[PDB]
RNA sequence: GCGACCCCAGGUCAGGCGGGAUUACCCGCUGAGUUUAAGCAUAUCAAUAAGCGGAGGAAAAGAAACUUACAAGGAUUCCCCUAGUAACGGCGAGCGAACCGGGAACAGCCCAGCCUUAGAAUCGGGCGGCUCCGUCGUCCGAAUUGUAGUCUGGAGAAGCGU
RNA sequence: GUCGAUCCUAAGGGUCGGGGGAACCCCGACAGAUAGCGCGUCGCGCGUACUCCGAAAGGGAAUCGGGUUAAAAUUCCU
RNA sequence: AAUCCCGUGAACCAUCGAGUCUUUGAACGCAAGUUGCGCCCGAAGCCAUGGCCGAGGGCACGUCUGCCUGGGCGUCACG
């Protein structure tokens, strides 16, 4: 197992990489990545415990006779729909999606729709934001008005 | 809706992007054994249109099968018979490489039911397939009305009776009418029916 | 031979038990057709084959 | 006189073992009499004592099994010996609920458009 | 760092079985008790001479009984100590045990208690 | 060095599944020659016997990428007929279906993909309760590289009102 | 316990993984995270893919007289 | 056979739902022309936490779900 994974890394860089696949090596800079990830942490989806906690607050509210949340959108199927509908303002793509065909076309789609996109290192890092083991890509449909300048 | 992009990309197998990815994958598969468990399907879009679901009970295996015809397994290439049967090479197996891959997985994985399979790669020497198998004993499968049919005893070893998607192809069942009529209900059933000498009581 | 396995010795023991005459009172039962032991074996006439 | 099964079931566990111990000892003496030219009447007692030992063992085993089945009653996992035997094929079958599972559209078809009762006027 | 060029599988933790249910509801009953082990004494003329000549008792025993279990069965049955036990399998497939009692015990006295003499 | 993920390894880890047997019928593969041709090699015997596998009370097939050319039929299977016919064949020996028509029976359906995003609404397991082939609660997992709903071309989505 | 089998390995046999094979089967430690062992008291050290079968004539821990039965003994008795 | 007869009741009776079910065999610790060669758990009993004794049971392979313990810069992030 160790030998194959090391030979796999070598073989990729020995062969000529077509441009559509080579664009994923040009990931976002480390300095800008931290700023982007810091903003994402401020829009994390609610946890399982948090999700249940609000549903019991609503049940009591319903018995005793409200704002649209602003959170990160995840899921390749859902993100692609947002991009096509032109409701996405920023697309974050993982560079290490295997198989790569799942996202090798995302940069082209974002470019054709005039939606800014970035390629960041780590699908595991993206998954941690949305409380998942991994996430192929993340999307931001809208940021809170209090921080629309830095965004 | 991202699956259409993936499916359309896999229709361009001779493009630079696909030629590169398939070339690297083909090398990787050659180094591993002929039957290997894979954590997830290499072609999720292709898998789910053949019945695969991302839920406990579904498993995917990659099967490697050698390419080429079927040399007659006879010692020294000697046939004791008339010239019409003296051929040894240029003989073709009636079942396809896809069928063989399913049978190899089915026999090895006796505790699972073979659902379907699909092509993933090939070289001059080997052909690679991914076989979708279902753990019929898992509760998640048995409580799913769309797949729990495979838990019934009539569906034991579908691949060994030619009942899979590949099985229907090589039995001649993909198609009907004047070009495929002898294949139903089965080729041997048609023969026996047509050979029957019906001797009625009042004849 | 003197050197013999446990399994073979057990089989030979059973054959000896089966090599007896039928009890006399068997022939006096109602509707009896057993006249004698039809499976008698002599060590020198018929061999056990093992 | 002889052993009555319904009387055994009223005895305690210790008493059955004590009676079983006595019966086996009695049978041992009869076996000695069988090889020492015992009287024909005493040789007929071997059959009676053998029956008694089997009856006592049967009662002991039945009580032990019954108690075990009560201990594991309402438990999810039971020892294989206490699980229903039936047949191999029957045990692997889908449950009654599982066999009747259907998709949502199939459920709606049954409710919306079930088979109706009707007749043709003569 | 590694000082060995040969890779060895690292040791990993192994747990002992803790089944949620016992595979067998209860233990099986003892099929080789004292009565099962000792079927009956041998009362042949050759066997009888060994009662007094050698202080030995000849028993027919279960073929699955070993000398260790025969010794304990005789102790529980007749409450006597054994000097040594010799066993053989007879041509009829049954097992015979030559049980020699210690000098502290008299085979002839024990034989009368059994009821063979 | 500490973490996440990936791939892989070990486990008498918790709970499950598989092997083998049977031959009448059924499904897949493999596959002769005797024989016939008055010889014989294609052919025929035969898409058969033998061989190797896999099932069930039936199996297999099945809701048209069909038949047809008509004033059109309408999933599959089976019977009669078509018919020893069209066709195939050292066009020799031989071989040989199908549609229409008449009957037995009759049943239709489920997915994949654009479409929850104001909420993975889905499922499994551990534990507990109950009205225990199930259901409810709670906890830990699976899953966004997509569970459940909606849709399957005969349609359908959306809007409108009867 | 003392005679043998049992143990060891020989020509060889049967096999894991891997490679073939429609399958029955073929090759046989050759495509590989070996088996574990040692020393402390669970930790350190070592660690080259079989803890398998294969000899009543090969290798091999230990029993000698005397006596005893109709029939057993370097096995019973001393 | 003072086994059994106005009856918890005879039977080489019928039937089946309780219960028993040796060694093997797909055969599963390893083997086998061997009742041969291993390892683990352990009631009861018993001698002063240990020791002996021991009924009975466990230890095949492939594989699914979950879990525990780990390996590799395979891809990263932070010191
Ligand atoms: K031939
Ligand atoms: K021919
Ligand atoms: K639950
Ligand atoms: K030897
Ligand atoms: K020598
Ligand atoms: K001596
Ligand atoms: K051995
Ligand atoms: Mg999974
Ligand atoms: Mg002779
Ligand atoms: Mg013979
Ligand atoms: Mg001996
Ligand atoms: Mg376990
Ligand atoms: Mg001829
Ligand atoms: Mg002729
Ligand atoms: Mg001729
Ligand atoms: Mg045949
Ligand atoms: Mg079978
Ligand atoms: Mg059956
Ligand atoms: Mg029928
Ligand atoms: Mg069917
Ligand atoms: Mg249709
Ligand atoms: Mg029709
Ligand atoms: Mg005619
Ligand atoms: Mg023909
Ligand atoms: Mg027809
Ligand atoms: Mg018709
Ligand atoms: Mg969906
Ligand atoms: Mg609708
Ligand atoms: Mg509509
Ligand atoms: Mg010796
Ligand atoms: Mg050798
Ligand atoms: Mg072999
Ligand atoms: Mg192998
Ligand atoms: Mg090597
Ligand atoms: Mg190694
Ligand atoms: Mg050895
Ligand atoms: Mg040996
Ligand atoms: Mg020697
Ligand atoms: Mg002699
Ligand atoms: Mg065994
Ligand atoms: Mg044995």
């Amino acid at each position: 197992n160790v030998t194959l994974q090391r030979k796999k890394r070598i073989l990729k860089m020995r062969l000529k990489v077509p441009p559509a696949l080579n664009q994923f090596t040009k990931t976002l800079d480390k300095n800008l990545a931290t700023t982007l990830f810091k903003m994402l942490l401020k829009y994390r989806p609610e946890d399982k415990a948090a999700k249940k906690e609000r549903l019991v607050k609503r049940a009591q509210a319903e018995a005793e006779g409200t704002k649209k949340p602003i959170i990160v959108k995840y899921g390749l199927k859902h993100i692609t729909y947002l991009i096509e509908q032109n409701k996405a303002q920023l697309v974050v793509i993982a560079h290490d999606v295997d198989p790569i065909e799942l996202v090798v076309w995302l940069p082209a789609l974002c470019r054709k729709m005039e939606i800014p996109y970035c390629i960041v290192k780590g699908k595991a890092r993206l998954g941690s934001i949305v409380h998942k083991k991994t996430a192929s890509a993340l999307c931001l449909t809208t940021v809170k008005n209090e921080d629309k300048m830095e965004f | 809706g991202a699956y259409t992009y993936v499916s359309e990309l896999w229709r361009k197998k001779q493009s630079d992007v696909m030629r590169f990815l398939q070339r690297v994958r083909c090398w990787e598969y050659r180094q591993l054994p002929s039957i290997v468990r894979v954590t997830r399907p290499t072609r999720p879009d292709k898998a789910r249109r053949l019945g695969y679901k991302a839920k406990q009970g579904y498993v995917v295996y990659r099967v490697r099968v050698k390419r080429g015809g079927r040399k007659r397994p006879v010692s020294k290439g000697i046939v004791y018979g008339k010239p019409t049967n003296q051929g040894v090479t240029q003989l073709k197996f009636q079942r396809s490489k896809r069928s063989v891959a399913e049978e190899r997985a089915g026999r090895k994985l006796g505790g699972l039911k073979v659902l379907n399979s699909y092509w993933i790669n090939e070289d001059s020497t080997y052909k690679y397939f991914e076989v979708i198998l279902v753990d019929q004993a898992h509760a998640a499968i048995r409580n799913d009305p769309r797949i729990n049919w495979i838990c019934n005893p009539v569906h034991k070893h579908r691949e060994l009776r030619g009942l899979t998607s590949a099985g229907k192809k090589y039995r001649g069942l993909r198609g009907r009418g004047h070009l495929h009529h002898k294949a139903r209900p089965s080729r041997r059933a048609t023969w026996k029916r047509n050979q029957t000498l019906s001797l009625r009581r009042y004849r | 031979p003197s050197h013999k396995s446990f399994m073979i010795k057990k089989k030979l023991a059973k054959k000896q038990r089966q090599n007896r005459p039928i009890p006399y009172w068997i022939r006096m039962r109602t509707d009896n057709t057993i006249r004698y032991n039809a499976k008698r074996r002599h060590w020198r006439r018929t061999k056990l084959g093992f | 006189a002889r052993i009555k099964v319904h009387e055994l079931r009223n005895k305690s566990k210790t008493e059955l073992l004590a009676q079983l111990k006595d019966l086996k000892a009695e049978l041992a003496l009869l076996r000695v009499a069988k090889v020492t030219g015992g009287a024909p009447n005493k040789l007929s007692k071997i059959k009676v004592v053998r029956l008694s030992i089997a009856q006592v063992l049967t009662v002991i085993s039945q009580k032990q099994k019954a108690a075990l089945r009560e201990v594991y009653k309402n438990k999810k996992y039971l020892p294989l010996d206490l699980r229903p035997k039936k047949t191999r094929a029957i045990r692997k079958r889908l449950t009654k609920h599982q066999s009747s599972l259907k998709t949502e559209r199939e459920k709606k078809k049954e409710m919306y458009f079930p088979l109706r009762k009707y007749a043709i006027k003569v | 760092i590694r000082t060995k060029v040969t890779f060895h599988r690292p040791k990993t933790l192994k747990k002992d079985r803790s089944p949620k249910y016992p595979r067998v509801s209860a233990p099986g009953r003892n099929r080789l008790d004292q009565y099962a082990i000792l079927k009956y004494p041998l009362t042949t003329e050759s066997a009888m001479k060994k009662i007094e000549d050698n202080n030995t008792l000849v028993f027919i025993v279960d073929i699955k009984a070993d000398k260790k279990k025969i010794k304990d069965a005789v102790k529980k049955m007749y409450d006597i100590q054994i000097k040594k036990v010799n066993t053989l399998i007879r041509p009829d497939g049954t097992k015979k045990a030559y049980v020699r009692l210690t000098p502290d015990y008299d085979a002839l006295d024990v034989a009368n208690k059994i009821g063979i003499i």
